[PDB]
């Protein structure tokens, strides 16, 4: 029942903390997006924000993780876990 | 720096069980911390130079009796003014009210040119004067 | 001048069926009972929300939390935006990226499908303004609105 | 300057120990008020608004602050004590006619605007 | 029936259509047992047993935060990125365009003044449409004084 | 709601209640307090009076300006309870008398003036009607007062079925005729009681208490129809009550066992004063019965309230009859009373 | 003129008359409304207007310093009158 | 004289108050911050607040100065300031028929010194000051609310105080006394803006920001 309703990815458009996520968006959202049509994944930038994960699964339960300093591919990873179970 | 006992303090200064304020109009209050707008109505800017420290407006009824407008808000009038927008966070801080203060809108700087009035081959040329 | 109608047509109080089909007055717990026994029964898809032009963000969103305490995803406004590609996911897909101020600094500005003079019409007053000043070239898709 | 001057205490000890003499004296002078102002009260109810209105307080930290509320308590027991209050000022402590206003959200929202 | 606040009547965040969040202040209360809007849906959610984490209108302004963080940057445009990512993500679709002319819904001024509930309630608005359908003498005021 | 009745303020003086309250019977005991209570939350009260206006003066700073208006009405006369009920949305019935006149015998204060109210407030169209009986109203009493008092029940019931019934024992207050009428009997030596009172139990109630049920009635929507039984917290015997209140006044308690049929020629001597007799046969048989205990109705506690003892409230009511020789003494002195429980 | 409300209430001359729900109605019970019934727009509706022969006439209210601030009132317009905006005269060109 | 309207302008005791303000400031230096004159000939002296005691005293006793009378002392307000509270001291010198103005600072937290040891006459004004601004003052013989009620809680000439207070009195029947409860008015105050957006003296216009 309690699957994934939406994702949420806050970061910022010049701080070094979210470059790994910068890069994700560069390089990955669009196949993320090509492999999950239905998935609302919501990329909100905002200066001075550390970066932020958030994952919305059934009757309004959120949970978010850090992105602060990832790389990309660990943003990669974390986004995988989330869309895969493990988390 | 002068004889009179210097003794240490945390700089978190209040002064809110002093002030004899009710305990409602402290914690829910919020005040605006603001340069007031210009009236668009006239053009003269000496309204629009020091800070106002303005409380959140609450209910007004009407009187059963003359219909005149009622209050139960102590500080529906309470206005206080400035010099510098850190002299009203500070005296925001001190009393222990909740603030937002916005920041002081200036006009730009414009460039006027009469003799753009009458331009040989630009649309800034009026058509009347 | 349209604040004229905030005084005209005022809903003031909460307001319930009768059992002859007509809205009466109630109180605000009554009401509110009414459409609390009406939300824990139904779930999912069988509640939806459809929000008008003039909602500010705070109900915007306690609206979305309560209506997905009941699993409800069905939030939607009246006004469309083409949800396809990437939809809303990226803010820049759906907002005037070059800003109010950013048409000063623009060459040549092209209008698709919109009447700015009535749509938003300060946005098209700065359009004129850099027009005259800027010597901004305007063009335009759609009817030949003045 | 980076320092101030104190009013009587020069650390948070003094302020406290003054505070204990104020609520000493406070506590042993409530049964003569009861009594004297011909209050409708107990002992342990005014003495427990004595407390209630010392606990109000007990988040300062400043020692100034905690210094001008002795001098302001002080104040307020010599105006009990010399019987310049009347029964009223004293009663007025206990605010017995005023209703008991909302607390919950939802009372204070059926009830008006005010949060 | 539950009777909202109207703009004038509530500290409210309205974001515009380059992206700036902007805040009301009231300036009068709501009439009769009108209710700030958030706050009509927060008591709701405590009657239905699902109770929402905000009882002040900070909380739910953090709460703001938490879902889309510029939603309280007053008066600050967040530039938003990524243009090309929606570019190639918009290629995939392959919808075809109709034949229909692009018609606005306001094509001249008298489909400017009445477009929302509170200026189809204004009769200012009324008197702007009927000055312009019909004419000058339509609309008549002795301004004498 | 009608736009004028919506409530505004902050429940103080002057905002706006929505109530609107024509209280028949404000004048007296009970009346002054249930409109001191409308009155302090900005409600619009409408006094009816038969009395001087000289002896209405005590309620004018009872509410804001206008909040409060006296019109003179007659208790046998319809029309006069028709414009002084036209415009309120409740009415209170508080009119009684502890004794018959030659004009308003207990049938006509208890029955026909409950019965015109309520008759006129329904046709008027008032939303709500607070009755005042007694909680030993009783169709077969020994009294005369407690028979007209069931029968005005009835008769209030029939007229306005959603009205909301509200029986009060014993009210007790500053000027309540029942710590006073015990304390008055220092006057004639002892204190005469048939059986010594060891056979009679009270269970008091406090005028606070009673007017804010009244209040809370009002406010409440699930009142419409109910019948309320406004008891105190304990029930005394009559002896150890009266032992408490002269205690409490300080003064000697010497109590002898006067029988029922000299009590009875007492109260009918009393009845010759053509002004506020001190006692009569009615209040004699009264005083002597035992309050009922109605566990089927609700009471002070389903409104909302917590009834306070009568060891809390008795020296605001009694310090009056102490002498200069106890004036000044604590209430804590007297040790409470005994108490009978269920 | 002053006229009476379906319940019987006399109407103002600003128009105020409480509806037949109001309860502030009550206020009046054993008392009466007050109502001037001198209506300052039927009073000044019955005065005729002058035919001064200028485009512009001056109108002070009569009585000179005891009247109002005095004002030049335009007589151009060959459809409308030219009224004052302080006292409510009305001043026309002679029959157009 | 052609200016009936313009009140006259007198240099020489505008001079001999600027002359007086420089001998009492290099007299005191350890005190004195600022020293000037009105346009309308009016002498104030700016001292540390230290030295109230000291410049008071001086000007009391020394036989150039012989203030022998307080006419006043009071408070003002001024929010915008750390030290808020500005201590206005007006003497008075029979001796040389002049006044004198001496002007301190204190927030709410810093005690000014008491003066009656120098003035028997600041006993009540600095009673005043403290119940209406909330200045202490130490070694007071007597420190205690003068001009408002018995308990009376806050300090209402603070600019921050509102008009109406907080509290309002009633005799209330049910419990047969004077209760208070938060202040409602049937009809609130209604605040008039009234400053106009345009200068009205040059001449005191301050540099811009
Ligand atoms: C035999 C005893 C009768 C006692 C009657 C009684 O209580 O009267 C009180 C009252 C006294 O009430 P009072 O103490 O209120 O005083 C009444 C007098 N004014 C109103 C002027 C203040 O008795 C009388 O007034 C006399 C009545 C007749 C007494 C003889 C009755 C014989 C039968
Ligand atoms: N007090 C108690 O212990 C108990 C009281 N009750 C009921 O409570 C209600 C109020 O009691 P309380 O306030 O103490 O009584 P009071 O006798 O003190 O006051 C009675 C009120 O009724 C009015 N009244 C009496 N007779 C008439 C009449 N013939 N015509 C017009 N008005 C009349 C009085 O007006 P005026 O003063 O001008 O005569 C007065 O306003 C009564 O219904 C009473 O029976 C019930 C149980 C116990
Ligand atoms: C007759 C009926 C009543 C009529 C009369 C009702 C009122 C009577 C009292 C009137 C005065 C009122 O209490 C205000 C004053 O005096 S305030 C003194 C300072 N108050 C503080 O709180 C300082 C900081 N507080 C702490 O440091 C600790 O928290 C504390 C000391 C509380 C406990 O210390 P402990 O070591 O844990
Ligand atoms: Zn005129």
């Amino acid at each position: 029942k309690l699957g994934l309703r939406e994702i949420r990815i806050h970061l910022c458009q010049r701080s070094p903390g979210s470059q790994g996520v910068r890069d994700f968006i560069e390089k990955r959202y669009v196949e993320l997006k090509k492999a999950n049509p239905d998935l609302p994944i919501l990329i909100r930038e905002c200066s001075d924000v550390q970066p932020k994960l958030w994952a919305r699964y059934a009757f309004g339960q959120e949970k978010n993780v850090s992105l602060n300093n990832f790389s990309a591919d660990q943003v990669t990873r974390t986004l995988e876990n989330v869309l895969s179970g493990k988390a | 720096t002068q004889d009179t006992q210097l003794i240490a303090v945390d700089e978190k200064l209040d002064i809110t069980t002093l002030t004899g304020v009710p305990e409602e109009h402290i914690k829910t209050r919020k005040v605006r911390i603001f340069v007031p707008a210009r009236n668009n109505m006239q053009s003269g800017v000496n309204n629009t130079k020091k800070w106002k420290m303005e409380f959140d407006t609450r209910e007004r009824w009407e009187n059963p009796l003359m219909g005149w407008s009622s209050t139960a808000d102590p500080l529906s009038n309470l206005v206080l003014t400035f010099s510098t927008k850190e002299d009203a966070v500070a005296f925001a801080e001190k009393n222990g009210w909740s603030f937002d203060v916005e920041e002081r809108k200036v006009p730009k700087p414009k460039s006027k040119s009469y003799g753009a009035n009458f331009s040989w081959n630009k649309r800034t040329r009026v058509s009347t004067k | 001048f349209a604040y004229d109608g905030l005084k005209r047509q005022r809903l003031t109080q909460p307001m319930i069926r009768n059992e002859k089909g007509l809205l009466t007055y109630t109180t605000w717990e009554d009401a509110l009972s009414r459409v609390a026994g009406m939300l824990q029964s139904f779930q999912g898809n069988d509640v939806a929300a459809i929000a008008g032009g003039l909602v500010d963000a705070e109900a915007l969103v306690a609206l979305k939390d309560l209506l997905n305490r009941v699993d409800s995803d069905s939030l939607c406004t009246e006004e469309v935006f083409p949800t396809a590609g990437a939809g809303t996911d990226l803010r820049s897909n759906y907002l005037l990226n070059t800003t109010i101020a950013g048409v000063e600094e623009a060459d040549v500005i092209l209008l698709v499908g919109t009447n700015p003079r009535f749509e938003a019409p300060l946005f098209n007053a700065r359009i004129r303004k850099s027009w005259l000043h800027n010597d901004l070239k305007v063009a335009l898709i759609g009817s030949p609105v003045d | 300057g980076t320092s101030v001057k104190p009013i009587f205490s020069r650390d948070m000890n003094e302020a406290k120990r003054r505070v204990r003499e104020l609520y000493r004296a406070w506590y042993r002078e409530v049964p003569n008020t009861v009594h004297l102002f011909q209050l409708d009260i107990s002992v342990k109810q005014g003495r427990d608004k004595v407390r209630e209105m010392f606990m109000k307080n007990a988040h300062v930290t400043d020692p100034r602050v905690v210094d001008l509320l002795v001098i302001k308590g002080k104040m307020e027991l010599e105006e009990t004590i010399n019987v310049w209050k009347q029964r009223t000022h004293i009663m007025r402590f206990f605010h017995e006619t005023e209703a008991p206003r909302p607390t919950d959200f939802l009372s204070k929202f059926y009830v008006g605007h005010d949060p | 029936i539950l009777p909202g606040a109207a703009y004038t009547e509530k500290s409210a965040t309205y974001v515009n259509t380059e992206g700036r969040a902007q805040q009301t202040k009231v300036a009068v209360t709501p009439p009769g047992l009108a209710r700030e809007d958030w706050k009509i849906i927060r008591a709701l959610s405590e009657i239905a047993g699902m109770t929402l984490p905000y009882d002040t209108l900070d909380q739910v302004r953090s709460r703001l935060e938490e879902v889309s963080p510029n939603l309280v940057r007053y008066d600050d445009v967040e530039g938003a990125n990524y243009f090309q990512q929606a570019n190639e993500l918009s290629k995939l679709v392959n919808q075809q365009l109709l034949a229909d002319p692009l018609v606005p819904p306001q094509l001249t001024i008298k489909d400017f003044y009445m477009t929302d509930s509170i200026s189809r309630a204004s009769q200012t608005m009324a008197k702007c449409v009927k000055a312009v359908t019909e004419g000058i003498q339509a609309v008549e005021e002795p301004s004498i004084c | 709601l009608h736009h004028a009745l919506i409530p505004h303020g902050k429940g103080g003086r002057s905002s706006v209640s929505g109530i609107v309250a024509t209280v028949f019977g404000a004048t007296g005991f009970l009346g002054r307090y249930v409109v001191n209570h409308l009155g302090r939350m900005g409600s619009q009260v409408i006094v009816p009076y038969r009395c001087e206006p000289y002896d209405t003066m005590h309620l004018r700073p009872m509410g804001d300006l206008g909040q409060i208006i006296f019109m003179e009405w007659n208790g046998k006369d319809k029309d006069s309870i028709r414009k002084v009920v036209e415009h309120s949305n409740v009415v209170i019935n508080l009119v009684g008398r502890e004794w018959e006149t030659k004009n308003f015998d207990f049938e006509d204060v208890f029955v026909k003036i409950p019965h015109a109210i309520a008759q006129v407030s329904k046709e008027a169209g008032v939303e709500k009607l607070i009755h005042i009986s007694h909680l030993n109203a009783d169709i077969k009493s020994p009294s005369r007062y407690l028979r007209s008092k069931a029968v005005g029940e009835k008769e209030v019931r029939a007229a306005f079925p959603e009205a909301t019934i509200i029986k009060p024992s014993d009210i007790f207050g500053r000027e309540d005729r029942f710590l006073n009428y015990f304390a008055s009997m220092r006057w004639f030596g002892g204190v005469p009681l048939i059986s010594l009172g060891k056979e009679t139990v009270k269970q008091p109630v406090y005028i606070v208490d009673v007017s804010k049920g009244i209040i809370n009635a009002i406010k409440d929507p699930d009142a419409k129809g109910k019948t309320f039984a406004f008891v105190g917290p304990n029930r005394y015997l009559l002896f150890d009550l009266v032992q408490y209140i002269f205690a409490v006044a300080y003064r000697p308690f010497l109590p002898y066992p006067l029988p029922h049929f000299a009590y009875r020629w007492v109260g009918r001597l009393f009845e010759v004063s053509p002004f506020e007799p001190w006692t009569t046969r009615d209040k004699v048989e009264r005083v002597h019965m035992s309050d009922m205990t109605l566990p089927h109705l609700p009471g002070l506690e389903d409104l909302g309230i917590q009834a306070t003892p009568l060891e809390l409230k008795a020296i605001e009511v009694l310090r009056r009859h102490r002498t200069y020789r106890w004036l000044t003494s604590e209430m804590e002195d007297v040790k409470p009373a005994k108490t009978v429980n269920i | 003129g002053v006229r009476t409300s379906p319940t019987g209430e006399k109407v103002t001359h600003t128009g105020q008359a409480y509806d037949d729900g109001d309860y502030r109605r009550v206020r009046f019970s054993d008392r009466q409304k007050e109502v001037n019934e001198n209506f300052a727009i039927d009073l000044i509706a019955e005065q005729p207007v002058s035919e001064v022969g200028s485009r512009v006439i001056s109108c002070d209210g009569g009585g000179g310093a005891l009247g109002h601030p005095r004002v030049y009132i335009n007589l151009d317009k060959e459809t409308k009158t030219g009224t004052c905006g302080y006292c409510g005269l009305q001043f026309r060109q002679p029959h157009h | 004289d052609t200016r009936p309207t313009i009140r006259p302008r007198n240099d020489v005791v505008h001079k001999q108050l600027s002359a007086f303000g420089q001998y009492v400031a290099e007299i005191l230096p350890k005190y004195v911050q600022q020293v000037q004159v009105s346009c309308f000939n009016e002498l104030e002296i700016f001292i540390h607040p230290d030295g109230v005691i000291p410049v008071l005293t001086f000007l009391r006793d020394h036989t150039n100065a012989q203030f022998k009378s307080l006419a006043d002392l009071t408070a003002v307000d001024v929010p915008t300031r750390q030290n808020r509270f500005e201590i206005v001291y007006n003497l008075l010198s029979l001796r040389f028929n002049s006044r004198i103005r001496v002007k301190t600072y204190t927030d709410e937290l810093t005690p000014i010194e008491s003066s009656v040891t120098v003035y028997k006459a600041a006993n009540w004004y600095e009673r005043e000051i403290w119940d209406m601004f909330g200045v202490f003052f130490a070694n007071h013989p007597d420190l205690r609310r003068i001009l408002t009620d018995y308990g009376f809680e806050g300090h209402p000439f603070r600019k921050d105080f509102p008009l109406s207070g907080y509290v309002e009195l009633r005799y209330d029947d049910e419990v047969k006394r004077v209760v208070a409860e938060p202040v409602e008015l049937a009809q609130e105050f209604r605040k008039f803006d009234l400053n106009s957006p345009w200068e009205a003296f040059p001449a005191y216009r301050q540099p811009p920001e």
